[PDB]
């Protein structure tokens, strides 16, 4: 299956730790991300649709909240 | 009649026709930067939308006529909104400032239904004749929440699920529809989130989601167009329209959408304010935000305690109820810079200082029946209004006196006015006949004290200070408080003067404002953006209230006016038959008095020329 | 210089260039095939245009009038996000956030080399400071960050940790500055060359990305208002928009002399520099060189790597170095490479073969990828090959006619040396110093290892049990060992060359072998599944070591030792061929005879191949 940089269209595409998130013009295989790692927040809609470097989901168990201004992956 | 498809992008929204496609034209709307979230009411034959750039929700009928902002007030990413036809109440959902609110489709009696545990609500759909509503989150970890139409019954009706948007009920068929923006599909489920089906996984980005009859549709940010297909299958697609980029929201106008019944759509349940439905189709009567509901069941009663804070550009009021209700902003236009506030509990009045202006004003509640008492070189600088007598103190930073004025405007005079001293903050203590202001004297400040007729002066303290720049009170406590910029800490003594003591020079910065709630000390920071408290019964300890709140320029408290108690101030009613000043010693002893520029007459009530 | 100030943008499918005025003219470059621009620099100075292609996996250059379009960099890249260009020593600097390195080479894009490859994730931006021997990049990893290093990419260390995804940015010279962009809390920051001093510039912007500045203002792109605008550098207000209605926007500059003024040592005769001139803070400048190659004692010339290990894939070969300090291993800059099967090395010559498994042939050509040459071409399909480097000839298979097949460096037959109705020969490695060739036979149902002389005769079964798959075979001709793997039963097995004395090497964590090498005294291997190269001791003394790991599709492995000139002359059949029309066999003794291939016989001469 799928590893990191790989050419993916869906996440099954891709290995265990890996999603399949839009980088430019394609979609390839990505990390999810782990704790401590920063993640993203999109502020508008529409900032998502306009999106061209895609992150991954937090992990298993994480939760994208605020630093207590970044956001990270961080423990429910 | 017919049914058209409505869409909305940048700063214009359209309708499609549905029987011949090509049938694109505007909705004749003006004034509209950045439109987002879109709903109607066929019933009304009006339209609804927010406005992300500026801010409003907004409404207007299909012929463009009769546009209005129904929400202009404490709003920041409105990308979630839902008309309710039955109750006919408005819903929507903001992700900047994580709410969920409700209110009448004109605007009034507005309430926050959901805000503790709420990560960033995009998408809303109501379901009025079974009480329920439904919306997707975006933070912390995506998800699909459901709950009564009133907030109550708050639970995860799908837990693993991406980003999603465009949530639509197929009312007839008893279905949840939704696009999923990461895992980029559109999926289905039954009510409760179950009987989870994938509709679409193989298209490239759809973003709009809507649905009518047997068909959905849905918009494709890359492919720039409006597709349709069979509902359950996801084949049989064809393409509405195309060379459609940066669309917002698309939804079907037709009578088949909004049906069905309630019992808010007999009589709005004969409730005084708002008609909110619960589940199994019955409802419950809400109340406007802080407002509370009677015995009755039916009736509202404004809150009579509470906390207001202000900012630069906005007034807030803050309640401590146990349902942790959230503080709200005070609909009140044209706020340029406000430096200090008061508030009449005899006629529930706001009074605030503006500083662009240089005058004093005053409004109710609601933000209507706007009043400038005081204007222009006059530059007030800090108010306190005695409630009795029924005028406002305050000070004037450009000619340093202590000016008087009656609550209409009406000027009553001057009652401080020496040279060398500057009066700043005020505090009046009517119920004891004086008045506390600090005086920022060139060379040494001070905390004096006098009768509210400007006489019996008396420096309270004179040591440990270098800028008291806010001042503050409480007749139980038996205490008299302020705060010092520049040594950073707030000190305490008693009205009389003695036992000063040190409440808090530690994790201070710039303590602008005090006032005294229950039994807590409240105080802004300016610069550290807080609202902090402490316990003056030394159980609780210290805590913050508010984090990053900028700007903040004062805090008020508000006690509920015992008006029992009220009426036994002997200068209270007609002023106690007095000319200008009336004030009332701590011996009983009551007595009228003057302004500098007059002199007490004869019959000891009226004030005339020397 | 007195032309005006104008502003440079890249845009996917074109790069632009308008003025400094609002709603001026917008007129695009004159370029061919390009597909996705995105990076962005210049040349004053040559009036030049450098930008990087991330669809075509490029970076590329040309005049402002469009003419001289060339590729510079071709190999190797992923995503070629950031790139930035050394006016001064005339060095083309990028970084890749796919392969993880920051790069540099001469602007023509020859003596390439890694400068930074080691805990990098995703360097993005790029900026350039050679006055002072400092570059600066934004990265984009769990933890972005922006980090500094010396020109040549020592000393680096974090100048900005508390940041997200940066972009954009750029450097005030005048005034010793540092402006980017955060895609995450869509604010434009600025801060000293040393990181501190950090203020917000604006914060009120919705979607900013792009960034450039000049005199007293800062140009950046926002991709929600589709648009160029520009601020006070210090203030963030007298804002105005200079362009709108621009869709995808990706990296603005400002195309003027004033940007790159400045001086160094290597501005002046390269820095007598052979190869690469690399500024530095501290002493000027230092000298560098390619990929793998040393520098010599006088500190200004180069030497190319003597000994080294080749592994394909199947569309790149790659070469890497033995170093302490584990030096990147680098792509090949071969054209010709399409669909490599097996690589095998001419020390002699200096020259790469390899089996195209697509065309069917096998192609020639140097570690530069020049001097290409096809050698054997068409049924025939070549399956592996094995060079005698004495008698310049390669042994290959052939997997449709079932046959070992003779072939010189220059393209003529010698001819078939085994043939046979049930003989199938696949893997094939030929030991001309002993006079023997060994070769997996894959009989149908019962596969074999054998050995047979390098004309074809006594032939022998070394091994017929034990195996499932032989898929490769290696020897080390100084110690008469050989080495087999086998796919079926993950295994890697060796002996002596007589077949005795069979000792299975490794048996365990292995799925899929391919490829064997004997490098000094350790056994390398490739692993097709697990996508790594690793190496045990043959003499046990170390332990099993991973070597690469995540390397797809590997398909040959290959080391290559340094030539011993003296030493390769002693050989019987090292000039003349021994006096030999065809194959030169080497006696026990030392002495040679001469044979010849299936379709040949003896003669008289004992020296020359004729017909029966
Ligand atoms: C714009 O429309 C409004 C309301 O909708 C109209 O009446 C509906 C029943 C339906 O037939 C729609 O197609 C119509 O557009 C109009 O409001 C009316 O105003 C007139 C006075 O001008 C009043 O007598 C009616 O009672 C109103 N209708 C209702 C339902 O209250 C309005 O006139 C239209 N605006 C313009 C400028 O034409
Ligand atoms: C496109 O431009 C190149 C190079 O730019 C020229 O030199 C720059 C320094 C600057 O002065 C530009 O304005 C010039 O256009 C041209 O290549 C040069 O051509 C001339 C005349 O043939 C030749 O004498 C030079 O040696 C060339 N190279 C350089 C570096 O000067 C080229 O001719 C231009 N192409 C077209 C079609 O006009
Ligand atoms: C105190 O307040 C009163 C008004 O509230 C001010 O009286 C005004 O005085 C100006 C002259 O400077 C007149 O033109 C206005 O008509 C007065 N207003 C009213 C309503 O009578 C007064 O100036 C203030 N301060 C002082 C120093 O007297
Ligand atoms: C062995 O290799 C040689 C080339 O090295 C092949 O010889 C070719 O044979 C064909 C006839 O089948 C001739 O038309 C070509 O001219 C020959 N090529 C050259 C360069 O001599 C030969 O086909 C290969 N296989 C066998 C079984 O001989
Ligand atoms: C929609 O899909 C279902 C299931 O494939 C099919 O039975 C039905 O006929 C379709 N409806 C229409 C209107 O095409
Ligand atoms: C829709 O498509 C399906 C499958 O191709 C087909 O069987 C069905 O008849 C179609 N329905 C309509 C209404 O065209
Ligand atoms: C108000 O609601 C409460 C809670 O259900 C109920 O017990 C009470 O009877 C209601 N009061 C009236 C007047 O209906
Ligand atoms: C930018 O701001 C600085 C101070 O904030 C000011 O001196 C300058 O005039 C402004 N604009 C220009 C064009 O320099
Ligand atoms: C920029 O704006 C400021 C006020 O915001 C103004 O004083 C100044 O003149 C403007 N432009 C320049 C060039 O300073
Ligand atoms: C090479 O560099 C070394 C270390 O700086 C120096 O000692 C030596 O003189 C240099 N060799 C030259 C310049 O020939």
């Amino acid at each position: 299956k799928g590893q990191e940089g790989s050419v993916c269209l869906r996440s099954s595409d891709c290995a265990s730790g890996l999603c399949c998130a839009r980088h430019f013009w394609s979609k390839i295989c990505k990390p999810v991300l782990k704790e401590g790692q920063v993640c993203t927040k999109h502020r508008r809609k529409g900032s998502h649709g306009l999106e061209i470097f895609q992150r991954c989901y937090c992990g298993e168990g994480l939760s994208c909240r605020i630093q207590k201004r970044l956001h990270t992956c961080q423990r429910h | 009649p017919e049914a058209f498809l409505l869409f909305s992008r940048r700063a214009d929204i359209r309708r499609i026709s549905l029987e011949t496609n090509n049938n694109n034209v505007a909705i004749p709307l003006t004034g509209v930067k950045e439109a987002s979230a879109l709903d109607f009411d066929v019933t009304d034959n009006r339209i609804y939308w927010t406005d992300i750039s500026l801010k409003t929700i907004s409404r207007a009928f299909m012929n463009g006529s009769a546009l209005e902002h129904v929400v202009e007030f404490g709003l920041d990413y409105p990308e979630g909104m839902a008309v309710d036809w039955l109750g006919k109440n408005l819903y929507w959902a903001d992700t900047g400032t994580n709410r969920i609110e409700v209110s009448k489709l004109d605007g009034q009696h507005r309430q926050v239904l959901v805000w503790k545990d709420l990560d960033s609500p995009r998408a809303l759909a109501l379901d009025p004749a079974e009480g329920f509503m439904y919306w997707t989150e975006w933070g912390g970890k995506p998800k699909i929440d459901r709950a009564a139409m009133d907030g109550s019954e708050r639970t995860t009706l799908v837990p693993n699920v991406g980003r999603a948007n465009g949530l639509t009920i197929d009312y007839a068929k008893r279905r949840l529809y939704w696009t999923d923006l990461d895992t980029n599909l559109i999926e289905s489920s039954n009510m409760l989130g179950l009987n989870r089906e994938v509709i679409a996984d193989d298209l490239p980005h759809p973003f709009g989601l809507t649905q009518y009859q047997d068909y959905i549709y849905w918009t494709d940010w890359s492919r720039r167009s409006i597709e349709r297909a069979n509902k359950t299958s996801g084949q049989n697609r064809t393409i509405i329209q195309g060379h459609l980029d940066y669309v917002m929201d698309i939804l079907v106008f037709h009578s088949s959408r909004q049906s069905g019944w309630n019992e808010c759509a007999s009589s709005n349940g004969h409730c005084s304010h708002l008609c909110l439905a619960v589940p199994v189709g019955g409802f419950v009567c809400g109340c406007p935000a802080h407002y509370s509901l009677n015995a009755d069941n039916r009736t509202c009663s404004a809150p009579t305690t509470f906390l207001l804070f202000s900012q630069k550009s906005a007034i807030n009021r803050m309640v401590i109820d146990e349902q942790q209700s959230p503080d709200i902003i005070l609909p009140i236009h044209s706020l340029r810079n406000v430096r200090a506030i008061d508030y009449d509990p005899l006629d529930k009045q706001l009074y605030w200082i503006d500083s662009r202006q240089n005058m004093i004003r005053k409004a109710q509640e609601d933000g209507s029946q706007g009043f400038t008492v005081v204007v222009s070189e006059i530059q007030p600088y800090d108010l306190s209004i005695d409630i009795y007598s029924r005028y406002i103190y305050w000070t004037c930073e450009a000619t340093n006196v202590i000016n008087v004025t009656r609550l209409d405007g009406r000027s009553v005079g001057v009652v401080l006015k020496g040279e060398q001293d500057r009066p700043r903050a005020i505090v009046v203590n009517p119920e004891k006949g004086y008045m506390y202001f600090t005086n920022l004297q060139e060379r040494s400040p001070k905390i004096e004290r006098a009768a509210l007729d400007g006489t019996e002066r008396e420096v309270l303290f004179f040591s440990g200070l270098s800028k008291p720049i806010a001042l503050a009170l409480d007749s139980r406590l038996g205490k008299l408080f302020w705060a010092d910029s520049d040594l950073r800490r707030i000190e305490s003594s008693d009205l009389s003067g003695a036992n000063r003591i040190v409440l808090e020079d530690s994790n201070i910065l710039q303590p602008v404002g005090l006032t005294v709630f229950e039994n807590w000390l409240y105080w802004i920071d300016k610069q550290q953006q807080m609202i902090e408290k402490i316990d003056m019964t030394g159980r609780e300890g210290r805590t913050k209230v508010q984090a990053r709140i900028a700007q903040l320029s004062d805090i008020h408290a508000v006690k509920e006016l015992n008006l029992q108690e009220y009426r036994q101030h002997p200068c209270a009613q007609d002023n106690g038959g007095c000319s200008h000043i009336c004030l009332v010693k701590g011996d009983g002893t009551t007595r009228c008095s003057c302004p500098m520029h007059l002199v007490l007459l004869q019959d000891e009530l009226s004030c005339g020329e020397p």
